[PDB]
This record gives structure tokens, C-alpha cells and sequence, in this order.
């Protein structure tokens, strides 16, 4: 349990690597609705309407 | 009244047609905006073990 | 206590900041808008004034 | 009055192009922040002999 | 894993030359990748996924 | 020429009646993507950051 | 240390709750864009179906 | 093992669209509700407000 | 206070600083567009005024 | 309309990349504060664990 304060200061560790893939993983999806809704679907919707 | 009244829909026409490529530019520059809240994210990686 | 305390919540308050900077671009995104608005009706004016 | 309709599609196109872009500097950045975020846990393995 | 479900992609249709005038009643479209909303469906997750 | 644009002038009082209500969902729209920018900060931040 | 195993049990504890969190933060996130933005998206998109 | 096909093929047709010289097409802009995506919209408030 | 925390969301204040003045140059570009336009609609103009 | 709208692209997506750069700018920013910070607390923690 000086090894189990251990293996968990090491998990804690490995859990920040989890908090960072979580939180990049937030923003990794965000950025996916960024690109799909900025650019292309509000550009693909208007440059259609402008076209009518 | 051909000619006014076609110009009297184009007018109106080229002011929407306008400002929907308008809608469309501040869509393709929000989504620099919200590139700005990704990166807020992308920096949040930072700090320190917790307890 | 195990648990330091206030630790938490400035790290909470520090990505809760994070996150209102993303707002605060959020809502950047409706002022660039705001002025494209300006711009795609400037330019529509203009058009149907060279119409006329 | 069809080049006024045909350049806006290829303006919105050409933006669509930069917008794709800044979706893959969204994609980009967060394989560097992944890889610098795995520059900072050399030090978290380091801080409590941990994440690797 | 397969992309294009049944091998689907916009493959060119083009028709006999029809020349109709169309006189072009607009649907404008506002979702012209409404977008800033779908990073913001993201958004509506990443203030789930802070709470959590 | 002219009957055909002076009915395309009532065209345009649909077409702007149509227009304001899709620059209403698109004004909704902004109002729903301003709370998904608020839910999005909320959901990134709340892990603890890099620890 | 059975003290200090249990703050990195506490520590292996807020994983637990960062993880139940960001579960439900991912998921808000992947589907707020489909909620919110999934009715006025919606309507955006009828006005161009209008519109033709 | 879950091997499922969740992926569907959405079936497109496109047969060669003849002389549309008749011009009996009324226009119709009917959209869009779409009232369960601000029911989504609410249940991700709501799932919000149960995680807090 | 065993590690500073608060210097980190001094970090995303100064973030949140460049990225909303970042958005007000956008913002006077924006404005600038606007105002290349009007001259660029009023030198269109010109050349139909010497028609007329 | 080719103009304001290719140029209000331009100098946006000119932007948008310094802007998410910007952001990775003040996540970098931390990361050398969070270095500084780590390697004096978790960096006493250090006689129990250590840094970068």
C-alpha cells in the first residue's frame, strides 16, 4: 500500500492521459461540428437559396 | 414598367442574394470563432495531479 | 480529507474559463455574422442602385 | 449576371475549400496537442512514477 | 468499415437541353450549414460532458 | 414581359414573407447555438484538465 | 498509508466521476447539434424545400 | 460478436428525366417541425440537469 | 497551493484577450468588404450612368 | 458580390487558423506555466513522485 498509493499516483497519471483523450475527444467532435456546420452546411444551404 | 418592375425584383433579389453569401462568409469565418473555442480546449492540458 | 479541496473548483473555474472563451468566440461567431450581414447588404444596395 | 451567380458559387466553394482546412487545423491541432499532451506526461510519469 | 454504402457516390447526371425560364422564387436558406448550431449540438454535450 | 414581372413583384411579398421567417429560424438557430457554445464549455471542463 | 491509499483512492474515485461526467459530456455534445439546432436546422432547411 | 449491418442503403432513384416542357409544377415550401429535434433539444437540457 | 493552478486560467483570460481581439480585426475586415462594395458597385455604377 | 464575400473568406480563414493557433497559443502558454507550477509542487511531491 506503498505500492497502492503507488500503482494509483501511476493511475492518476494514466488518468490525466484519460481527462486529455476525454477532453480532446469533446473537442474532436466539436471540431467535426465546427467544419460540418460552419463552412459547408450553412455555405452549402445559402449558396443554393442565392442560386433561387 | 418590364424593366422597372423586373428591376424592382431584382433590387430586392441581389440585396438577399447579397446578404446570403453574407450569411454564408460570417458561417465560413464563425467557424474560425468556434476554432478559437477548440483551441480554448486544445490548451486546457495544463494543471495538476488532483488529492 | 484525501481530497485536497477548492483544488477542484479551480480547476473547474480554470476549464470553465477555457470554455467561456469558446462562448465568448461562440457569440464572435454571431458579431462576424452581424457584420457579413453588413457587408451582403451593402452589397445588395449597391447592386440593385447600378439595377435601377 | 450568371458570372455574379457562378463566382458566388466559387467564392462559397473556395471558402468551403479554407473552411475543409481549418477543420484539418482542428484535426491537426489536436494530433499535436494529443503529441504535447504526451510531452507533458514524460513529466506526469515523472510526477508520481505514472503516466508513461 | 466500408464507405459509400452500395458504392453511392453523385455520379453526373445530364439530361436533353431544356431551355425553361424559371423565374427563381428563392428558398433562402439560413441553414447554410446553421453549423455555429451543430459545433453548438457539440456544445450542448461538452456542457454534459463538464457537468458529468 | 411586365404582367409576367409585375405578379414576380407579388412574388417578392412571398418570397420576403417566406425570407423572414427563415431569417426567424436562423435568428432561433443563433439563440440555439449560443446555448450549445454554453453546454460545449461546460462539457470540455469538468474532468479536471491535465493532471 | 492506508491514509494516503485513500486519497488515491479518491483520486481513482474522480476518475470515476470524471468519467461518469465526460460519458454523459461526450454524449451531450454528440447531441446537442442533433436537439437544439436539431428543430431550427430543420425549419432552415424547409424554407429552402419552401423556396423551389 | 455484433457483425449488424447498421448501415442502410437510403435508395436513390434518377431515371432520365424527360421534357418537363408541361408547366403544371404548383410550388410548395412546406417545412419543416421537426417539433421532436426541440424535444431532443429539451431532453439534452434535461439529461444536462440530471447530470447536475 | 503545492502547484500554483491559477496560472493556468490567468492563461485562458489572455487566451479568451487574443482570441476576442483576433474577432474585432475580423469584425473591421468585414467592414472593409462592406466598404470595397460600395466602391466597387458605385465604380459598376459609373460605367452604367456613361451608358445611360 | 464575388469580392466581399471571397474577401471576407480571405481574411477569415487567414484568421480562423491564427485563431485556433492562438488557442493552441494560450494552451501552450499553460503548458510552460503548468511546467513551472509541476516541477516546485508535484515537483516536492517529488519525494514521492516528480515533473515535466
Amino acid at each position: 500500500v506503498e505500492l497502492q498509493e503507488l500503482n494509483d499516483r501511476f493511475a492518476n497519471y494514466i488518468d490525466k492521459v484519460r481527462f486529455l483523450e476525454q477532453q480532446n475527444k469533446i473537442l474532436l467532435a466539436e471540431l467535426e461540428q465546427l467544419k460540418g456546420q460552419g463552412k459547408s452546411r450553412l455555405g452549402d444551404l445559402y449558396e443554393e437559396e442565392m442560386r433561387e | 414598367d418590364v424593366d422597372n418592375a423586373s428591376l424592382a425584383r431584382l433590387d430586392l433579389e441581389r440585396k438577399v442574394e447579397s446578404l446570403q453569401e453574407e450569411i454564408a462568409f460570417l458561417k465560413k469565418l464563425h467557424e474560425e470563432e468556434i476554432q478559437e473555442l477548440q483551441a480554448q480546449i486544445q490548451e486546457q492540458h495544463v494543471q495538476i495531479d488532483v488529492d | 480529507v484525501s481530497k485536497p479541496d477548492l483544488t477542484a473548483a479551480l480547476r473547474d473555474v480554470r476549464q470553465q474559463y477555457e470554455s467561456v472563451a469558446a462562448k465568448n468566440l461562440q457569440e464572435a461567431e454571431e458579431w462576424y455574422k452581424s457584420k457579413f450581414a453588413d457587408l451582403s447588404e451593402a452589397a445588395n444596395r449597391n447592386n440593385d442602385a447600378l439595377r435601377q | 449576371r450568371l458570372q455574379d451567380e457562378i463566382q458566388n458559387m466559387k467564392e462559397e466553394m473556395a471558402r468551403h475549400l479554407r473552411e475543409y482546412q481549418d477543420l484539418l487545423n482542428v484535426k491537426m491541432a489536436l494530433d499535436i496537442e494529443i503529441a504535447t499532451y504526451r510531452k507533458l506526461l514524460e513529466g506526469e510519469e515523472s510526477r508520481i512514477s505514472l503516466p508513461l | 468499415y466500408a464507405s459509400s454504402p452500395g458504392g453511392v457516390y453523385a455520379t453526373r447526371s445530364s439530361a436533353v437541353r431544356l431551355r425553361s425560364s424559371v423565374p427563381g422564387v428563392r428558398l433562402l436558406q439560413d441553414s447554410v450549414d446553421f453549423s455555429l448550431a451543430d459545433a453548438i449540438n457539440t456544445e450542448f454535450k461538452n456542457t454534459r460532458t463538464n457537468e458529468k
